[PDB]
């Protein structure tokens, strides 16, 4: 987390390896009204 | 390894404080109480 | 025993009294020290062939089982999901373990929870985790000493010759304190069919024996039996009991497990004893005829002692564990593949934590069968005094047992029981020209 | 501290048979500086020795030679030196590389970071220093390896 | 150190055997015990019936 | 719902195992005259949501908190939405007429 | 040549062994038959009374 500026792709890998560590599985959800940026990121999220 | 003896704790919380301490850190980035230390972020990931 | 040195690495307490797994206090044994016998032993692993670093490992992993005890859950009355104040007390266990630290210090409170098949997280409260724990230090040990037989039988097996035998049966019971539980129940039941050998032995297999050879004999016998009673064959120890048929299911009790003894074997079955009133809200006590005393067993915790249940986490982490010995004391193989179909247990069978009394039926009939087939040696060691004191000796006690341990009937026999027994081609061949 | 008489005898053992030319030149290249000291049973880096020379081209042979007059003094040099890289410069090293602390490590997971960090290795050095210990399993011992290098 | 090793065949051989019956043995009572709740259960779905 | 099915019955190629992670995703707010047994589905979760948030982020933590026997005086926000979600009076309500 | 006869001992020693471990896999599937009939005994038990 505390190498790279605020992107999606390290809002992944934070979460993965402390899955790794700390054996606590995890859910992301997103966030916004309805206008917002949503499945728009979760596309790239999954290709990611 | 250099940082605790044969006998530095003991008190295992006064011997922690002997290792975070010889390692530049004060106990309120990670705070302690009674079973457990709480971290911030990136301090656990600092440590790492 | 132990130096300075080893004392660091092996992190034990520097003063005594500290450990919480030893209870009541320091007591001592009459003649011998602790300090010395240690430096003899230690010797006699690098006398088996031990390597320097196992002489370390073994005693890494047997030495967290006293440091295990020390974790001190106290009472936070807000849910009551207790954490244990310090870590002292769980980090002398983890590095003679090599376990991952913040593996540790977390699951064991904090596992995740197999839901019918997926996983959910939860926090036990305080005595679930304070017994948890004890779990797993008693886990560890039973293990342990499993892997250590096995691997002692590994240095002295008969390196390529023609495997003949001889078997000797130490098993070491049939003790007599008001705490008889589940424990002294597994045990005093060979101890039984032992008794009940010399029965079958003393009368039967010795002229048996005789019938086989072709000798001058003749047969004769006295009416001292325990069959009707005692389950001998694996099948009768296999069907024995409600700890048995019915072990799984979430409304059994103790106080069922004496209930169901009382229907099927009471009254009409003479051999069986019954308690004094502890029940219906009981300690439940019951006995049975064996032959040198009248035992009282306490039922109550058999349940948890035929299921033996720990946390999952904690152990499975284990098995992701290091220092070689440490590890291999954890998983499957066995040398042996098979399927786990449960109440167990891997073989025999899948999966319950323990069910130990059904692992007790398979190797069961493979030593008695074979045993029947042996040649019987005996020796009748009868004790002189409750009071552990050498040479002393009473009359009441030894009144009691020279008549229960059928010496009786077994010099009737015996008296002309041949004691020598060899080979007749040799005594022929080596006599010859005597006359 | 100096350079006893053992100690000059040693080095010029090796430095004949190195300089290998049918005219003089008494002089070896700043590449053989290195093998030098490995042959004479000192341990530095190929940085130690880019720490120590005045050729940013490494490597190469062909650009200064140097006498026994200019290594005398440079062996006079490492035999100061003290960070060179201890068993426990080591063992710390390994403690990462077992994936739980037993000294049986994977040795395909040994190739792919000694080709990647610190110095880098080449093809052949991955593949010549695994020719064991390589048991049915594939574990490399790293303590024991350790103390072979050390050994030599 | 081959005819060392030999020698423990005439023997496993014998081993083997009296295993085949024991575990054949514990087949048969299994099986018993298996035949056992067959045939009460024929009883068992009458009684439902 | 023939394509969830065939997909699933494709793309899974390890059944009964974990680990397992999760991506929530929905609409936002959105308002609509035709009130039948659709449309409240969407505002409600949203709402619900937001309340997932304030329980997470301000309240769990310290559930935790209040327990261990740290100096830590509590932190109200001041954001609930509980009163919506069941009925008061009688459970379910609605859904038993 | 006893090399043969060696493998041969150890032939017997072959199917007296894969005949064993082949009646441990016919308790074995006995095992989720020997069970599955105890379990089934439970629940007519709980039909019946």
């Amino acid at each position: 987390r505390s190498e790279a500026p605020p992107h999606i792709f390290s809002i992944s890998d934070n979460a993965y390896q402390y899955m790794l560590t700390d054996r606590e599985n995890q859910s992301i959800l997103i966030t916004g009204e309805s206008g917002a940026g949503k499945t728009v990121n979760t596309k790239r999220v999954i290709q990611y | 390894p250099a940082a605790i003896p044969e006998g530095q704790f003991i008190d295992s919380r006064k011997g922690a404080e002997k290792l975070l301490s010889s390692l530049d850190i004060d106990h309120n980035q990670y705070k302690f109480g009674h079973t457990k230390v709480f971290f911030k972020a990136g301090l656990l990931g600092l440590l790492e | 025993n132990k130096k300075p040195e080893l004392l660091d690495m092996l992190l034990i307490t520097n003063n005594p009294y500290d450990y919480a797994f030893i209870s009541q206090g320091e007591t001592t044994v009459a003649s011998i020290d602790d300090a010395e016998e240690l430096m003899a032993t230690d010797n006699a692993f690098d006398v088996l062939g031990f390597t320097s670093e196992e002489k370390n490992s073994m005693y890494k992993l047997t030495g967290a089982i006293m440091h295990f005890g020390n974790m001190k859950f106290k009472l936070k009355q807000r849910e009551e999901q207790a954490e244990p104040d310090g870590t002292e007390e769980a980090d002398k266990s983890a590095y003679l373990m090599g376990l991952n630290s913040a593996d540790l210090l977390k699951g064991l409170c904090h596992p995740r929870v197999k839901v019918g098949n997926e996983y959910v997280t939860k926090g036990q409260n305080v005595q679930q985790v304070i017994y948890a724990t004890g779990a797993l230090a008693k886990a560890v040990y039973e293990r342990m000493f499993n892997w250590m037989v096995t691997r002692i039988n590994a240095t002295l097996e008969t390196k390529q010759p023609r495997q003949y035998f001889i078997g000797v049966l130490d098993i070491a019971g049939f003790e007599i304190f008001d705490f008889n539980s589940f424990e002294q129940l597994c045990i005093n039941f060979t101890n039984e069919k032992l008794q009940q050998f010399f029965n079958h032995h003393m009368f039967v297999l010795e002229q048996e024996e005789y019938k086989k050879e072709g000798i001058e004999w003749t047969f004769i016998d006295f009416g001292m039996d325990l069959q009707a009673c005692i389950d001998l064959i694996e099948k009768p120890m296999g069907i024995m009991s409600i700890l048995e048929e019915e072990c799984m299911f979430p409304k059994a009790t103790d106080m069922t497990f004496k209930a169901k003894l009382f229907d099927n074997h009471l009254g009409k079955s003479a051999n069986f004893q019954k308690p004094r009133n502890i029940k219906g809200k009981p300690e439940a006590h019951f006995s049975l005829i064996h032959y040198a005393g009248i035992v009282d067993y306490n039922i109550i915790g058999w349940l948890q002692k035929n299921k033996d249940p720990l946390n999952e986490t904690v152990v499975g982490l284990y098995q992701k564990s290091s220092l070689k010995l440490l590890s291999t004391l954890f998983a499957n193989y066995a040398g042996a593949d098979a399927p786990i179909e449960k109440g167990k247990g891997k073989a025999k069978k899948g999966s319950s934590f323990q069910t130990v009394s059904a692992l007790h039926r398979e190797n069961l009939n493979k030593l008695m069968t074979n045993l029947r087939s042996t040649h019987p040696h005996f020796v009748r060691c009868i004790i002189p005094n409750e009071t552990k004191s050498p040479g002393v000796m009473d009359n009441p006690l030894v009144m009691h047992q020279l008549r229960c341990n059928g010496v009786l009937e077994g010099i009737r026999i015996c008296r002309k029981g041949f004691p020598n027994r060899i080979l007749y081609g040799d005594f022929r061949q080596r006599y010859r020209i005597l006359n | 501290i100096e350079f006893t008489p053992e100690q000059i005898e040693e080095f010029k053992e090796a430095f004949m048979l190195f300089d290998r030319t049918p005219k003089c030149e008494m002089k070896i290249t700043y590449g053989q500086c290195g093998d030098v000291l490995r042959a004479l049973g000192q341990n530095p880096t190929q940085a130690e020795v880019l720490r120590v020379l005045g050729k940013p081209r490494q490597e190469e042979l062909n650009t200064k030679m140097m006498d026994f007059e200019t290594f005398l003094p440079m062996l006079q040099h490492i035999s100061k030196n003290k960070d060179t890289g201890t068993y426990e410069d080591f063992v710390e090293g390994l403690r990462v590389f077992d994936k739980e602390g037993n000294g049986t490590v994977m040795g395909a997971e040994l190739r792919h970071v000694l080709a990647t960090l610190g110095e880098r290795l080449t093809e052949d050095e991955v593949e010549k220093l695994m020719a064991g210990q390589e048991d049915s399993n594939g574990c490399i011992n790293y303590e024991a390896f350790v103390k072979h290098i050390m050994s030599s | 150190e081959l005819e060392e090793k030999m020698v423990s065949l005439l023997q496993e051989k014998n081993d083997l055997q009296l295993q085949v019956q024991a575990e054949q043995d514990n087949l048969a009572d299994a099986e018993e015990r298996c035949d056992q709740l067959i045939k009460n259960k024929i009883q068992l779905e009458a009684k439902v019936k």
